[PDB]
RNA sequence: UUUAAAUCCUUUAACGAGGAUCCAUUGGAGGGCAAGUCUGGUGCCAGCAGCCGCGGUAGCUCCAAUAGCGUAUAUU
């Protein structure tokens, strides 16, 4: 009975819940996460390895 | 008998077709008249059409032969319009009835065999 | 709505040679007049700028249906000789007339006659229909009227259509010939199952020196209903 | 593949798995001293394993 | 797609059923002392050609 | 429109062996619940034109929809007689007899 | 709340099983109107007779 | 309480309590004394065309369409059904407690015992024939009637003669008597108590319809009666 | 037992007949359409085993009899049909059609076989002067004229129901 | 009403539904996540998994059976 144990634990669907830029630093711009980061990281290592 | 009225039913076939006709009333399957006749057969949408061989001018319903031939309906003449009028549910004489289809009806068994019947009229 | 009276439409060829696609908003299948500024049943035609073409139903007419189920081929060409059995008022027959053009030729076969009157008034004004008022069971009657033919056409819903098929085919239909029949399966037996009659009446034609090669169903218009193609003593190859 | 009215009746196994294949049409086989009927919903009176 | 089926059901295969017979299924019939219309009678309760 | 409950006897007999005429009660009601014994007694010594305290009354079952109840019946042809020939509980249950505690 | 009554689940699985085939093939319906054109295009391309042989 | 057209209304002789029956295929029991409803009883397949009744709690009823005549013993709690003549049963009136008569749409005439499933006796077209040659057809039988306790029944129809009838001995044969002439539709024949004279109810049309018009015919009430010699 | 849990748990011929039934008939779940065709197997069973006797056996001849009289009369058969190869040929949408619930839906009382089943378990459809409120009920064919409203009913002229009388009262 | 008395069965008056929350289960297979923890590498990766995070404490989807549905051992 394992997947009987997986559906009472999944039971709740509240998923956690993303943090956003502090207000004293809000001109800069948007806190960056990881999901962001990686279409900027991506971006530059497709032209370095074209040049 | 004026010959144009050929597919004339005997005195048994006569019993089964008036009992089908007022079975086909109760179970909201019928179209009476010359005219509602007419447009079933344009829909195609009829089994087959009961005729009275007694209206006096017999020229009136003619027409609905010409459509049967095309849609291949089998049709019928009877004797009396007063006794078609009583089977119908209806308190005037009536000339031509038509019984429609009915997608899932119980009336199928007993309709395939009426149809059988009046094509061996036709030989 | 539908294809309203007055609106602008485009008629481009089919694949099939004579008959013609109606462009437009709803596409209609229709076939060049013969006859033009006349309807025969009262269907919609289309003015193209001298020239006149009719709407072919697909409901009233097995023909059209097959047309719109995507069968392979017909055999119906300009200038073709089609023998039709079972004409009865001339709905579909008109539009035959129509494909086969001025040379060519149809022979209507009725023989009730009460339509049989309706075919000599539809004869009358289109050159190319021989009416003949006759038994098709009994093709030994009428050979007099016929020479020989390309096409042969059955829609005569009969019990026994294998077996008038045959005759006419023997007697008439010329060697390389092609048949279309079509197959009510009420009307074969109703006791027996759709799916069987269809190959039961495959296997007669078999035994009849005739060699089927195509079969469809006309489902969307028409219920418990087939059509059969095939050629009639095939040259070799 | 034509008709799909018919019911195939055979033993040999390399048959069998082609008409596998062919959606709705039943096989029928011997097993012990009885027939069988495979892919057949009004199977009825036939041997129950 | 065929009209017959409705998904993988076979509608018009009908009570009179139509078997065509492999040339190893005669054989094995007759190995085994079984008639081949009586046992296919017992297997679908019903008639068969 | 008014509803009324209807009686009606069948199998009606003469016992002279014990003073008495017996017979079957059909009781019809198409609306209400079931009729309680006393006025089904009222209904039946007016219709026989005696007084109720002759008539005893038991073993009323209505059938299964609510219409119609069958039971038995019996009219004495006097009092004494009726507390002579009857059984005790129908006595008691008319108030005539009363049940008597024994010690053991 | 559809899995509350079994009875209502096998009705609403026969009303998508009936969609769904609406793919496959196509579904019988009577002149209840005049003919008026096909509603959509004709392919003159597709071929989907069965050939016998 | 009905739920279609009343088509039958008899009471029990002697008493106050009221038969009736409808379209609606049922027959129910009324206590007009009372002003109450007693009861409904089934079994009909067709709408009931009359009902007769007499000294005895029963009924008798006409089928119709339905093709049977049934017998309705209310405190038994009994039904018997009669299959006799083809065709639609319009009318039917009792001759005694053990006898009644019906007619039908075929022109057929039956005589009943309430003890056999079968009739007695049976005149078929009791009023001739009538429509143009190839199309001949039984005239329709409107109503009938009965003197109470005696062999004497009427039968009335467009035929414009009302026809008297003897019934044989052991009401095994109905033989006619005399024809009174009278054009029109006999919607309604009633012997009187007396047996002296016949009262007719005469109208241009069918009671329950309008198939024919007669003009020659007048809506009026014929009082025939009937003078005796030994 | 009433019903045998099928041979082959995994079809999708089987499960293809099974849910085309239940979506035409509406019924409940798979015993409802076990139960018919665990009858419909003892019935032809029982013909097949007749038919493999004598023609001319009595024992045969007073089976075959009484089955086919039992046949016709629950409406199954034809009276012209008096054979076993008829009984031979029965299917088992031949059983369904004679619930009371498909034929109240047939008969137009109700609009929908749903609706029809739940007219039935309320207690508003009478067979005769017996009121039925089982779906299952099998109609013979003497009773098959005889469904309507019960008396008591709102549709059959009594007393109008609870949610009338409150709106009544409130206005 | 029933019965020695009573219960039960059958009649029957009055209340009793919009998320009709007056809320069906058991088994199988998937999706979704943070300034979170651990482990190993091939910079930004992968596995495992995730009610635990900085501060705060005042009810996702699909499949099979359905008032029924699994697991373990032996077995045919
Ligand atoms: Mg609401």
């Amino acid at each position: 009975m394992a997947a009987a144990f997986r559906k009472a634990a999944k039971s709740r669907q509240r998923e956690h819940r993303e943090r956003s830029q502090p207000g004293f630093r809000k001109h800069l711009g948007l806190l960056e996460k990881k999901k962001d980061y990686k279409l900027r990281a991506d971006d530059y290592r497709k032209k370095q390895e074209y040049l | 008998v004026n010959p144009k009225a050929y597919p004339l039913a005997d005195a048994h076939l006569t019993k089964k077709l008036l009992d089908l006709v007022q079975q086909s009333c109760n179970y909201k399957q019928l179209r009476k008249g010359a005219n509602e006749a007419t447009k079933t057969l344009n829909r195609g949408i009829s089994e087959f059409i009961v005729m009275a061989a007694d209206a006096e001018p017999l020229e009136i319903i003619l027409h609905l032969p010409l459509l049967c031939e095309d849609k291949n309906v089998p049709y019928v003449f009877v004797r009396s319009k007063q006794a078609l009028g009583r089977a119908c549910g209806v308190s005037r004489p009536v000339i031509a009835c038509s019984v429609t289809i009915k997608e899932g009806s119980q009336l199928k068994q007993q309709i395939q065999s009426i149809q059988q019947s009046i094509e061996r009229l036709l030989v | 709505r539908g294809n309203q009276s007055g609106k602008n439409v485009m008629v481009e060829p089919h694949r099939h040679e004579g008959v013609f696609i109606c462009r437009g908003k709803e596409d209609a299948l229709v076939t060049k007049n013969l006859v033009p500024g006349e309807s025969v049943y009262g269907e919609k035609r289309v003015s193209i700028s001298k020239i006149e073409y009719r709407a072919w139903n697909p409901f009233r007419s097995k023909l059209a249906a097959a047309i719109l189920g995507g069968v392979d081929q017909i055999h119906i060409k300009p200038g073709a000789k089609v023998l039709y059995l079972g004409a009865a008022s001339g709905t579909t027959v008109s539009h035959v007339s129509d494909i086969v053009g001025p040379d060519g030729l149809v022979y209507a076969v009725e023989f009730s006659h009460r339509s049989g009157r309706d075919l000599i008034n539809l004869a009358k004004k289109r050159t190319n229909i021989i009416p003949v008022i006759e038994d098709a069971r009994h093709p030994h009657k009428y050979r007099m009227l016929i020479a020989m033919v390309d096409v042969i056409f059955a829609d005569v819903a009969q019990p026994d259509q294998t077996r008038i098929v045959a005759l006419n085919a023997h007697t008439f239909l010329r060697n390389g010939g092609h048949f279309v029949i079509s197959i009510k399966a009420n009307c074969i037996d109703s006791t027996a199952s759709a799916e069987a009659v269809f190959a039961s009446e495959v296997k007669k034609m078999q035994q009849e020196n005739m060699k089927p090669q195509e079969q469809l169903t006309l489902e969307p218009y028409e219920r418990d209903h087939a059509v059969v193609v095939g050629v009639y003593r095939p040259p070799p190859k | 593949t034509q008709h799909k009215c018919y019911i195939v009746a055979t033993v040999d196994r390399d048959l069998k798995r082609r008409i596998r294949k062919i959606p709705g049409v039943p096989i029928m086989y011997i097993s012990n001293h009885r027939y069988n009927i495979e892919r057949m919903p009004d199977d009825y009176g036939a041997p129950r394993f | 797609h065929p009209s017959c089926l409705f998904f993988q059901y076979n509608t018009q295969l009908g009570p009179p059923y139509h078997i065509l017979v492999d040339t190893n299924f005669i054989n094995f019939s007759i190995k085994a002392k079984l008639d081949l219309v009586q046992s296919m009678m017992d297997c679908l309760y019903a008639k068969c050609i | 429109m008014n509803d009324t409950v209807t009686i009606r006897t069948r199998k009606f007999m003469t016992n002279r062996l014990l003073q008495r005429k017996q017979m079957v009660i059909d009781v019809l009601h198409p609306g209400k619940a079931t009729v309680p014994k006393t006025e089904i007694r009222e209904k039946l010594a007016k219709m026989y034109k005696t007084t109720p305290d002759v008539i005893f009354v038991f073993g009323f079952r209505t059938h299964f929809g609510g219409g119609k109840t069958t039971g038995f019946g019996m009219i004495y042809d006097s009092l004494d007689y009726a507390k002579k020939n009857e059984p005790k509980h129908r006595l008691a249950r008319h108030g005539l007899y009363e049940k008597k505690k024994t010690s053991r | 709340k559809i899995d509350r009554n079994p009875r209502v689940k096998h009705r609403e699985k026969f009303r998508r099983a009936k969609i769904r085939r609406r793919g496959q093939v196509r579904e019988v319906r009577k002149e209840e109107q005049r003919y008026s054109g096909e509603l959509s295009g004709i392919r003159a391309g597709v071929k989907k007779s069965i050939k016998l042989k | 309480g009905h739920r279609d057209a009343v088509s039958g209304l008899a009471f029990r002789r002697g008493t106050h309590q009221l038969y009736s029956t409808s379209h609606d295929r049922s027959v129910k029991v009324w206590n007009v004394a009372e002003n109450s409803y007693v009861e409904t009883l089934f079994g009909h397949q067709d709408a009931v065309a009359a009902l007769d009744a007499l000294s005895r709690e029963c009924c008798v009823t006409a089928g119709g369409r339905d093709g049977t005549v049934r017998v309705w013993k209310i405190p038994e709690e009994s039904q018997l059904v009669f299959y006799g003549h083809q065709g639609s049963i319009d009318c039917i009136h009792l001759i005694n407690e053990e006898h009644m008569v019906s007619g039908a749409d075929d022109g057929s005439v039956a005589l009943w015992g309430l003890s056999k499933k079968r009739p007695l006796a049976l005149q078929r077209e009791a009023h001739g024939l009538r429509g143009e040659p190839g199309l001949e057809q039984p005239f329709w039988i409107s109503s009938v009637a009965a003197l109470l306790n005696t062999d004497l029944v009427a039968t009335g129809s467009h035929s414009s003669c009302v026809r008297l009838w003897q019934c044989g001995e052991g009401f095994r044969q109905l033989d006619l008597l005399c024809d009174i002439p009278l054009v029109g539709f006999i919607n309604s024949l009633k012997f009187s108590s007396s047996g002296d004279f016949l009262v007719a109810g005469v109208g241009q049309e069918h009671r329950l319809g309008r198939w024919w018009r007669i003009k020659e015919a007048r809506n009026s009430v014929c009082i025939i009666p009937l003078r005796r010699v030994p | 037992k009433t019903y045998v849990t099928p041979r082959r748990p995994f079809e999708k011929s089987r499960l293809d007949q099974e849910l085309k039934l239940i979506g035409e008939y509406g019924l409940r779940n798979k015993r409802e359409v076990w139960r018919v065709k665990f009858t419909l197997a003892k019935i032809r069973k029982a013909a097949r085993e007749l038919l493999t006797l004598d023609e001319k056996d009595p024992r045969r001849l007073f089976e075959g009899n009484a089955l086919l009289r039992r046949l016709v009369r629950i409406g199954v058969l034809d009276e012209g049909k008096m054979k076993l190869d008829y009984i031979l040929g029965l299917k088992i949408e031949d059983f369904l059609e004679r619930r009371l619930q498909t034929q109240v839906f047939k008969l137009g009382l109700a609009k929908s076989i749903h609706h029809a089943r739940v007219l039935i378990r309320q207690r508003h459809i009478r067979v005769r002067k017996q009121v039925v409120n089982i779906p299952s009920f099998i109609v013979r064919l003497d009773s098959q004229k005889h469904i309507d409203f019960s008396l008591r009913s709102p549709y059959g002229g009594g007393r109008p129901g609870r949610v009338k009388r409150k709106n009544a009262k409130k206005g």
